[PDB]
């Protein structure tokens, strides 16, 4: 609750962004927050399959209604709860908060860096970050540069 | 002492070649009723026992978690992330 309050609201773009490290982020973020109503579609499909089986083999309707409920019950039991999804949601929300803070810093100083950015794009043809390039440069200096 | 004479005789002298064919359909019907009353009745109790601790004691099932720090990248409009492994522990009692 505390982390979600700080974030406020989550948009699908950020979820798809974090999909890189957790492909099941949507499947986990649905089981933590009351976003949308979840129907046990897999359970209902298995129930319909059992219904077709019973219809073929002429079972009483009580049996097929019970065999429709049962897979649905299993799906619901395996869906709800699942507090591990809450841990994964916490991790995603931490990532999202850091990303949003950095994005706000980007927007705040965008005008200040316009000129430097224009100068930089014309000299470096790489899109890699400045931090990574500078760490690589520091390692290159530490290795090849003569101590003298 | 109980007069088990006839039962003793039955135990001592029993046929050793008599057998009865079993209707496969009825055997299967009874066994699947047994499975119905196991999965759908005792399954509830078994799943409760297995899962309820995992609902009321979740922290012991996820030992390690990850934390992130972010920095801007103005000249490329990117965001740089540094990760860190932590022991998933209680917080803000
Ligand atoms: C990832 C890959 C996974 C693959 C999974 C594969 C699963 C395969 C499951 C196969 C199930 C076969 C079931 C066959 C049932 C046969 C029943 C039978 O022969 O008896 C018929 C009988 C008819 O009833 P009656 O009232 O006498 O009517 C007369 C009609 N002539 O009927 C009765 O009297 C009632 C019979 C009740 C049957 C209950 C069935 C319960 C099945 C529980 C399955 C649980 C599986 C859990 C899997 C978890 C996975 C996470």
């Amino acid at each position: 609750l505390r982390r979600k309050q700080q974030l406020g609201k989550i948009y699908p773009e950020e979820v798809s962004s974090y999909t890189q490290i957790n492909p099941d982020i949507a499947n986990d973020l649905n089981l933590t927050f009351n976003a949308k109503l979840l129907w046990p579609v897999r359970g209902m499909t298995v129930g319909a399959g059992f219904f077709a089986f019973a219809h073929l083999f002429n079972l009483p309707y009580s049996f097929r209604l019970g065999l429709f409920v049962l897979p649905t019950a299993v799906e619901l039991a395996f869906t709800w709860g699942n507090k591990t999804s809450q841990f994964k949601s916490i991790e995603f929300m931490d990532y999202l908060l850091q990303y949003r803070v950095s994005k706000a810093l980007l927007e705040k100083n965008a005008k200040h860096f316009a000129e430097k950015k224009a100068a930089y794009q014309k000299e470096i043809n790489s899109s890699q970050s400045v931090q990574d390039l500078y760490n690589q440069l520091i390692t290159l200096v530490s290795e090849q540069a003569p101590s003298e | 002492m109980l007069d088990d004479t006839k039962y003793i005789q039955m135990a001592q002298k029993f046929p050793r070649n008599v057998s009865v064919q079993l209707n496969k359909k009825l055997f299967v019907t009874r066994t699947w009723f047994r499975n119905y009353y196991f999965v759908g009745v005792f399954g509830i109790f078994a799943y409760f026992i297995y899962n309820q601790p995992k609902i009321f004691a979740p922290f012991s099932g996820y030992p390690t978690t990850v934390a992130y720090k972010a920095q801007p990248d103005f000249l490329n409009d990117q965001v740089i992330f540094y990760s860190q492994q932590r022991q998933n522990t209680l917080k803000n009692f």
